């Protein structure tokens, strides 16, 4: 599994967009799927 | 928080 992420928490306070609330906008960027799928072997309950 | 005083929350 890779996950592949840019390593920041962007915290962004607007006390200019609306007057008496400043509203933190906060974000990350993450992303990811399986990069070697012979790495992962799974257990199934059925049969 | 999200509303001042004048909200319980």
């Amino acid at each position: 599994y890779t996950i592949a992420e840019r390593p920041d928490l962007r915290v962004l306070r607007d006390p200019f967009s609306a007057k008496p609330h400043v509203l933190f906008y906060a974000s990350k960027r993450v992303g990811g799927d399986v990069s070697d799928f012979a790495a992962i072997k799974l257990l199934k309950f059925a049969a | 928080a999200l509303n001042s005083a004048v909200a319980a929350e």
